[PDB]
């Protein structure tokens, strides 16, 4: 039932993403000139451009956004094997701390849920992911990398667990994109025991076998399990019910083929309900739930 | 070793190169030249004229000319149709041609004794204009576009790169792969070589080695070509794949991707030069499609239900539906349709909220209803809020008959109390269902009178019920006069009928009553069990009939059934206790509601179940849904009702201001602190010392305290806002931030 439109924007190199604050007033885009711009909807539903300026030596594939409590800033990641953030001062935003201590690509960067402080994770192409922390919302210019964790693989796309209910412990999930002719589990998860203080290996998805694109958690919105889609050849969906690391009954739910493709990007809802997936076949398929809790498409557009 | 293109000049006008050439127009063809046999080399004019003039040489190596286009003035003819032999007998190999200058042109060919092989002629408009390269096998002849007296060419095992303003000038680099060599018009210098399905790549100031190696595919490469409107793609196709893999050269790690424009195998894909990134592949079976492969695409939600996706440069958007039809969208949209009609929220009299809820759904209608029930009953009286089994739980002094008497209060008072919630006795203590009967018949509901009436042992009312239902609006009175059979007989044309006929009637209210008068003696489990029918009359009907020991069995097994499939309407059994707090549980993990269980929760608990981290956690993230919507006003309202209704719930912990000699609060002469009465703060403004006394007004809203988080600079509210309404720096003099823009 999903009606597309065309938005009022020009652009010239090709762009890389785009991203929503929280409420959807505010979007930042990355362009293939390594120039990131920040749109602003006004009161009469138009888009309009405020800023833009050119990033570091890398080319830039994320920005991502922040939770509005915190103030307004935005991470992102390029080739620079650097990772930057950036603070509205009116509006001419201003570089903080680049947290530069990675010898290869980071790929991903993500934001921590607002329920913890300000913490953001990134993992570069030698396989190790990187927390780090800013234990003043005072000044962003001071930051600390607490955990480092050793993936034994690559990565390609990671994310947080939503959910802000006590019993849940921390979440993260790693992923792979490695073709190499072995078989092993391409999606990782790990937890956080708090006696130990560390953040220890608890499930692993051994179906996977093919290189991932890109993970997501579903928000929780006070579900009892967990929900998480994986990119690969085909858009599939698990759901993870608890039970050292706490055991997961994992078991699939949706596996879906209606690509001919590989799958790249996977995204959710703020409810958690609706699925938007793009691929190389030129369409994104938005897949909802049916009355007999079964998994199906909503509509093909492009 | 067919291939395609089009016109350089024309994007419309195309080429289909089989055994026999085809011209078509962008497909409808133009004419087909069948003239060329066995063709083996294939070449175009680099100049305009002639239009679809083209250079052909086959095996026999020849430089011939064909052309396909209706010229009336041709200016060069003299070549057209014309043929320029080697001096032997060399099969083609390659050809090409200088855009630079279209006069001079390059052809290869392949192994003779000691003639020339690497000949460029000129067509005019005999014998080569430059020959070089005696003895060898030529695999490529290629012009270099920038400089118009250099080239690069491919020996048996070797490329060398040489110039046409002296012959024995030559740069000469070894390599093992001189197929497919070619240099996109934006990457001067960037080289390219196939090797079967492994394909080469270096670069032209470092032509020693080669820059990059891809991987070797199973299926040979068969063609290679670079993008004609993109910056830093190419394309590589091999043998009868349905998709072609293709690398990204931008970088200075390659992005592979592969794309299909066709589900069965292409001899060849070309790719228009004059359209955007648009390519045209074609088959052994005479069928062309032009796929434009596209590049990654991203995607973000916004919580307006919208979607916002990047397709290249340009932006666009996904909406909701808009069409107030169907299954009303998500529950996201639903939920802030719900918000903006302030549902829930008016709780004078219970029921409304399900019309208020927008369309008919069932499952919010018994929770409304019970809910309605509930309260009206404790209005007048762990009494309501404890559901069915709870009611019942100490159930005692229930009588089964063998035979119904054809043809209330008898019952234990406490079993009726389950009655009066089920909707049947009304509010005072009259056995007569007559009121209930009346409304149902005024409904319109027939059946579901009957089925009542049935329950009630009133055969002959009920004949009459369906005689008047089928009086207006013709089955109705066929199933009333049929009915009239029932008995006691072992083996009666009526009971034997009835029990064949009890499946085959359709509407759910007829088939119960027929399994009702069907039923054997004592056991009743046809009816009981009609998942088709309403739960409410279901259980009301056990509660009427069924024993002691027969309710604690079908009660719990309807309660647990309920509880593993969520369904909403066994509030009624669970009630509001731990196991309706896991049947919501069930709920909202299949539907994904948050005000159907805020507000059913907060409708009378003990303080129990409130208690719960799950009942908190449904609350919390509502609200934080409503701070999505930016929907303040609602949430404020929402907390009001929900800080009446719930005394556990702590407000939010904000700021008080103290005193700078007592040290303590202020918050509870007016002037004077309370604590040991030294002066308070003052207006930068009025100069007067601030206080408030902790219908008649008795503390306005100016004379509230407002200061600045930078300064702690304050005053009055209403002189402050008089003030920076017309001026823009801290009121108070030396003072330097400006205060009010700071958060706006
Ligand atoms: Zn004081
Ligand atoms: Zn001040
Ligand atoms: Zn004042
Ligand atoms: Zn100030």
């Amino acid at each position: 039932m999903f009606v597309a439109r065309s938005i009022a924007a020009d652009h010239k190199d090709l762009i890389h993403d785009v991203s929503f604050d929280f409420h959807g007033r505010r979007m930042a885009t990355c362009s293939s000139d390594q120039s990131v711009k920040v749109w602003d909807k006004s009161e009469s539903g138009d888009w309009h451009c405020t800023a833009s300026w050119k990033t570091h030596s890398g080319s830039v594939w994320r920005v991502t956004w922040a939770h509005p409590e915190f103030g307004q800033v935005l991470a992102s990641c390029s080739f620079d094997r650097t990772a930057a953030v950036w603070e509205e001062i009116v509006s001419h935003w201003v570089k903080r701390t680049t947290l530069v201590d990675s010898r290869t690509s980071v790929t991903d960067v993500k934001f921590a849920p607002k329920h913890m402080g300000l913490m953001l994770a990134t993992c570069s192409a030698d396989g190790i992911v990187r927390i780090y922390e800013a234990p003043d919302v005072m000044n962003l210019s001071q930051w600390s990398l607490q955990h480092e964790i050793s993936c034994k693989l690559s990565c390609s796309c990671i994310s947080w667990n939503p959910s802000s209910s006590r019993a849940h412990s921390p979440m993260i999930a790693v992923g792979s994109d490695d073709s190499s002719p072995n078989a092993m589990a391409k999606v990782q998860i790990f937890e956080y025991n708090e006696n130990t203080r560390k953040y220890a290996k608890a499930e692993t998805l051994m179906t996977v076998t093919d290189p991932v694109h890109d993970i997501a958690f579903a928000p929780n919105l006070g579900r009892s399990f967990h929900i998480l889609a994986i990119a690969t050849k085909d858009v599939r969906i698990f759901t993870l019910k608890p039970v050292g690391p706490t055991k997961f009954e994992i078991h699939i739910v949706a596996q879906f083929d209606n690509h001919n493709s590989q799958v790249w990007r996977v995204s959710w809802n703020i409810t958690g309900t609706v699925l938007a997936s793009s691929g190389d076949d030129g369409c994104v398929r938005l897949w909802k739930a049916n009355y007999m809790d079964n998994w199906k498409c909503t509509g093909i557009l492009k | 070793k067919p291939d395609i293109l089009w016109a350089p000049h024309h994007v419309d006008r195309f080429v289909v190169c089989d055994s026999e050439l085809s011209l078509y127009h962008v497909a409808t063809l133009l004419s087909i030249n069948s003239d060329t046999p066995y063709m083996k080399c294939v070449a175009w004019y680099l100049n305009y004229d002639p239009e679809c003039l083209l250079a052909v040489g086959q095996a026999n190596g020849r430089v011939v000319l064909t052309s396909l286009g209706q010229d009336h003035n041709s200016k060069f003819k003299d070549l057209i149709g014309k043929e320029f032999v080697p001096k032997h007998a060399r099969q083609c190999n390659t050809l090409a041609w200088n855009p630079l200058d279209s006069n001079w042109l390059a052809a290869g060919l392949d192994k003779h004794r000691a003639d020339f092989s690497v000949l460029i002629w000129d067509i005019c408009s005999t014998k080569p204009l430059y020959e070089l390269g005696q003895n060898d096998a030529c695999l490529s002849l290629c012009w270099l576009p920038r400089d118009q007296k250099l080239l690069l060419a491919g020996m048996h095992r070797n490329l060398a790169i040489f110039d046409l303003r002296n012959t024995s000038q030559k740069m000469f680099v070894n390599t093992k792969a001189v197929q497919g060599v070619t240099v996109d018009p934006y990457f001067h210098d960037r080289v390219a070589s196939f090797y079967e399905g492994q394909v080469a790549i270096w670069d032209l100031r470092k032509f020693e080695k080669p820059v990059l190696t891809l991987t070797e595919q199973p299926k040979p490469l068969t063609k290679v070509a670079w993008c004609p409107t993109r910056t830093g793609l190419l394309a590589t196709l091999t043998r009868d794949s349905n998709i072609i893999r293709l690398y990204d050269m931008q970088h200075t790690t390659i992005i592979e991707r592969s794309v299909q424009p066709c589900d069965n195998y292409i001899a060849s894909f070309a790719w228009h030069p004059t359209s955007q990134n648009r390519m045209i592949v074609v088959t052994p079976n005479r069928t062309m499609s032009d796929f434009t492969v596209f590049e990654r695409i991203s995607l973000a939600w916004s919580p307006i239900t919208s979607l916002m996706w990047a397709c290249g440069r340009h932006l666009y958007e996904c909406t909701e539906e808009e069409n107030d039809n169907s299954l009303e969208k998500d529950i996201a949209t639903k939920m802030r349709l719900r918000a903006l009609s302030r549902y829930g929220l008016d709780t004078e009299q219970v029921w409304r909220n399900h019309i208020l809820a927008g369309n008919e759904d069932p499952q919010l209608k018994s929770l409304w209803y019970t809910l309605h029930f509930m309260k009206q009953y404790t209005e007048d009286m762990s009494l309501v809020y404890a559901g069915i089994k709870s009611i019942v739980k100490s159930s005692l002094g229930m009588v089964e008959s063998s035979r119904h008497n054809w043809s209330i209060q008898n019952l234990n008072e406490e079993r009726i109390l389950a009655l009066q919630l089920c909707g049947w006795i009304k509010k005072g203590t009259d056995v007569d269902v007559g009121p209930f009967l009346n409304s149902l018949v005024q409904e319109g509901e027939w059946e579901r009178a009957a089925a009542v009436a049935l329950f009630n042992l009133d055969i002959r009312r009920a004949i009459q019920i369906l005689n008047e239902g089928a009086s207006s609006e013709l089955n109705l009175n066929v199933v009333a006069m049929a009915l009239s059979g029932y008995t006691d007989e072992k083996n009666s044309l009526w009971r034997e009928m009835c029990s064949t006929l009890r499946l085959q009637l359709n509407n759910p209210y007829l088939c119960v009553m027929f399994a009702f008068l069907t039923s054997e003696t004592g056991s009743y489990d046809g009816v009981l069990y009609e998942n088709k029918v309403a739960v409410r009359d279901r259980v009301a009907f056990a509660c009427k009939f069924l024993s002691d020991t027969q309710l604690n069995r079908y009660i719990e097994k309807l309660t647990n059934e309920m509880k593993e499939a969520g369904n909403l309407e066994g509030i009624l059994l669970t009630g509001l206790t731990k196991d309706g707090v896991d049947l919501m549980e069930s709920y909202v993990d299949r539907t994904g509601d948050v005000q159907t269980a805020s507000y059913c929760m907060l409708q009378g608990s003990p303080l129990d179940v409130l208690k719960d981290e799950r009942v908190q956690y449904w609350i919390e993230n509502y609200r934080n849904l409503l701070d999505a919507w930016r929907f303040w006003h609602k949430r404020a309202e929402f907390d009001i009702h929900r800080s009446k209704l719930d005394p556990s719930s702590k407000p939010l912990a904000q700021v008080f201001v103290s005193c700078n000699f007592c040290g303590k609060s202020i918050s509870y002469k007016v002037t004077s602190c309370p604590g040991c009465r030294k002066p308070l703060p003052r207006c930068a403004l009025c100069l007067i010392n601030m206080g408030t006394p902790v219908d008649k007004k008795l503390a306005q809203f100016n004379n509230w305290f407002t200061w600045c988080h930078n300064c702690r600079h304050g005053g009055h509210a209403g002189h402050m806002l008089s003030w920076f309404r017309d001026h823009a720096e801290c009121p108070v003099s030396a003072c330097t931030c400006k205060c009010m823009q700071l958060d706006t």
